[PDB]
RNA sequence: GAGCCGGUAGCGGGCGUGGAUCCCUGGAUGUCCGAAUGGGGGAACCCGGCCGGCGGGAACGCCGGUCACCGCGCUUUUGCGCGGGGGGAACCUGGGGAACUGAAACAUCUCAGUACCCAGAGGAGAGGAAAGAGAAAUCGACUCCCUGAGUAGCGGCGAGCGAAAGGGGACCAGCCUAAACCGUCCGGCUUGUCCGGGCGGGGUCGUGGGGCCCUCGGACACCGAAUCCCCAGCCUAGCCGAAGCUGUUGGGAAGCAGCGCCAGAGAGGGUGAAAGCCCCGUAGGCGAAAGGUGGGGGGAUAGGUGAGGGUACCCGAGUACCCCGUGGUUCGUGGAGCCAUGGGGGAAUCUGGGCGGACCACCGCCUAAGGCUAAGUACUCCGGGUGACCGAUAGCGCACCAGUACCGUGAGGGAAAGGUGAAAAGAACCCCGGGAGGGGAGUGAAAUAGAGCCUGAAACCGUGGGCUUACAAGCAGUCACG
RNA sequence: UGAGUAACGAUAAAGAGGGUGAGAAUCCCUCUCGCCGUAAGCCCAAGGGUUCCUACGCAAUGGUCGUCAGCGUAGGGUUAGGCGGGACCUAAGGUGAAGCCGAAAGGCGUAGCCGAAGGGCAGCCGGUUAAUAUUCCGGCCCUUCCCGCAGGUGCGAUGGG
């Protein structure tokens, strides 16, 4: 219910130049809005987010031997930190 | 219900055999219409205590503002 | 053949077997019968992969398919369940009793 | 366990939202070890996917059987 | 009752008699679309007003709650309070309503008030207490089954269409109102005493009330949902449930054999092949719950009901009745009723009026223009039992990730496709090969039961064997013979 | 069966050397050759929706071949205050208070509302990725909105122009 949490973070070989200054990009609801993005963004990390940049994405193609489905329906998200700090555990990682 | 009339209610279906007679007075009539038609009433009214219509039906008007003029 | 069977894991001999020998109950399945009982093994050959120390040809796998490896063994031998009462204040416990009445109670034994 | 309904009835409001928003957060941690942990973790998620819908459970019941 | 994390196994981790999963009723959230309804819209998306809630303030975004329209009484000022709103396999009622065909053509006729369209209600619907039936001074709400009777009958008297009473039979109740009389109550108009609105009685169930005056009277009849209360039945979660073992051939028995036992329980299904006594919360029989349904029972509340006379009279429905025009009933203008009505004229209060008699005299039967109603019967979407019913080109279009694939602008059409074995023990390992694929090796009682895998048929295609064939005739063949 | 016959989807034609691989006239490099060139080139829209891309794969599909592919398995892929579209508008048509209708369902219609490749409103050049750009990055460049501060105004509806 209501809650700040809204989000699961990507592994591209895209977004580890976005760590590399410090772009970060998580997965998100599917229905998230960008300032809320924002919202949860600070809130469950604890930043000043400059900048949050979404973008709808969706599988298709995907068989079971015999028959055909899709991956669920996705929504990408990128954000930034303006300092150029914080975030580090994400970079670290990997 | 809307050709109907309001004191009461009316809008009646028909055929219509044309075709001779001559019943009693000689062989007998000719008939041949299976033609379904249309039978029907009217429309007008009058005023409350100022503001009105009435739309009603004829032998029903005669009656029809006879009634509501006596409220 | 639904929620209802017999067996805790308990001990059992087998009749339609070639093998009729018995000892106790290791596994068992409800909606699949077959319950497993520390006899028959064969093999299913494993392969080669490093899950298995490397060598192949594993020597174990187990289901005996009867709900006819007859129940129990009390100080009788072959016996079927029959039910209860409850003795104890507040109890349940449907007891094996025909012939003879060994709980298969969990106290020194299953 | 039924402990954990034991202090849920026992806190009356948003108290008992600060608990379950933190617990949340303890599903973005499990979350974000999608990637590593993953083992024993696996309790984690359902565990606590779970009980964080008991907390809200209770909390609709005095939500409701208050006012 | 103690194993579990659906179909589904594997990666993996964990949870259970200090009652898990599963099952049953309830409660909770319940995204968005849909009657959709805050407004828009190309359904599943958009855009917001309003009080509130967090985040960096606001901005901007969310989070919660409210905002449709109509009729209904309302508060005739406040939309406050009610209700509708739609959706259903078949059944029903009403509003509409057809042709092919049938008549050996074809309109009258029939197919046919059918199919179908639409409105409406429900788990049933309508129907329903007589202005009847019709011949007996008889019947007595209605519907449904039988028979009446394919008769009475209607018809280009051609096709064909086709009752009603009457008798058995099921289930079996009747009620509420306008009677304007008064009271009284408001409220009107206008004043007094006429009207509008309520309450009593009366507000008739069989033909009667009111007013008047005398005798009444001082309870069993219980709802037409009365109202409640349980046995209240089902929802599933129901439960016990009786009785046998050895040998024996075989991969296996529960066959065969040696005995032996239960039976208010020898129905059936399952387990390597043929069990009453192994299993089958399975029959026999019994046994079940705090919650969600109502008859049979019982009360009750019991709303409510219930004389005898006399007296002039006062009052039951405003449109009946006649006429032209049609429909129903067996009726198609027929001597034609009757009920229903579209116009047109337009009445009376039971010394009244409708009906059998087209009409009239008589004799009866009834008492109209307000309304409501259990049961008997019709149908299956959903359930359970039964098959001289299919048993996979049969059965439903579908025995299994079909109203899907797919074809179609679209409304719509509409398929194939089941079965390895007792259990996978679905084949390690080697050899050849790019791997496929095979040969061994293996498990199997059998792999010529090996993965489109039981049985495996014909067409068809091939390999080897036997006789036969290059100067020939004729689809086929057949008889004679060498 | 016709039949291993017709056909292989334009008469713009190719040839070689090397590599990859078990196998390559067909795939990848190299050098020759030829056709298009106002199109067989580069864009935007409608449309189709996943390939695109990468790594794998070659049973099937490519009317042959394939060690390749716009085919299979898996993985990654499109970022906007100013680009378009909705929070702006209206045309035709639609829908619709009022109202008129209609055996029923529905028919019509004012005001109003919806409706566009027409109106209007604020960016252009470069860089970078295996795969996105005027969005990410740099460069300059502007808009509407909220709040504070100033200076000033009779401000003021979307009603008349």
């Amino acid at each position: 219910t209501a809650y700040d949490v809204i989000l699961a973070p990507v592994l591209s070989e895209k977004a580890y130049a976005g760590f590399a200054e410090g772009k970060y990009t998580f997965w998100v609801h599917p229905k998230a809005t960008k300032t809320e993005i924002k919202n949860a963004v600070e809130t469950a990390f604890k930043v000043k987010v400059v900048k949050v940049n979404t973008l709808h994405v969706r599988g298709k193609k995907k068989r079971l031997g015999r028959y055909l489905g899709k991956r669920p329906d996705r929504k990408k998200a990128i954000v930034q930190v303006a300092p150029g700090q914080k975030i580090e555990a994400l970079e670290g990682l990997i | 219900m809307k050709e109907g009339i309001h004191p009461k209610l009316v809008p009646a279906r028909i055929i219509c055999g044309c075709g001779n007679v001559i019943e009693t007075y000689s062989t007998k009539p000719e008939i041949y219409v299976e033609v379904c038609s249309k039978c029907h009433p009217f429309y007008t009214g009058q005023q409350r205590f100022v503001d009105t219509e009435g739309r009603v039906e004829r032998f029903q008007r005669r009656y029809g503002d006879s009634y509501r003029k006596g409220r | 053949m639904r929620v209802k069977m017999h067996v805790k894991k308990g001990d059992t001999v087998l009749v339609a077997s070639g093998k009729y020998k018995g000892r106790v109950g290791k596994v068992k399945e409800v909606l699949p019968k077959k319950y497993a009982v520390i006899v028959e093994g064969v093999n299913i050959v494993k392969k080669a992969v490093r899950v298995s120390p490397k060598y192949p040809q594993g020597g174990f796998i187990e289901k005996e398919a009867p709900l006819h490896a007859s129940k129990v063994r009390p100080i009788c031998p072959a016996c079927g369940k029959p039910t209860r009462v409850r003795k104890k204040f507040l109890e349940n416990g449907k007891k094996i009793r025909v012939c003879a009445k060994c709980g298969g109670a969990l106290d020194t034994e299953e | 366990m039924r402990k954990q309904l034991e202090e849920a009835r026992k806190l009356s409001p948003v108290e008992l939202e600060k608990l379950v928003r933190e617990k949340k957060r303890e599903l973005m941690e499990l979350r974000f070890q999608a990637s590593i942990g993953q083992l024993s973790q696996n309790h984690k998620i359902r565990d606590l996917k779970r009980q964080i819908a008991r907390l809200l459970t209770v909390l609709n019941e005095k939500r409701r059987q208050n006012a």
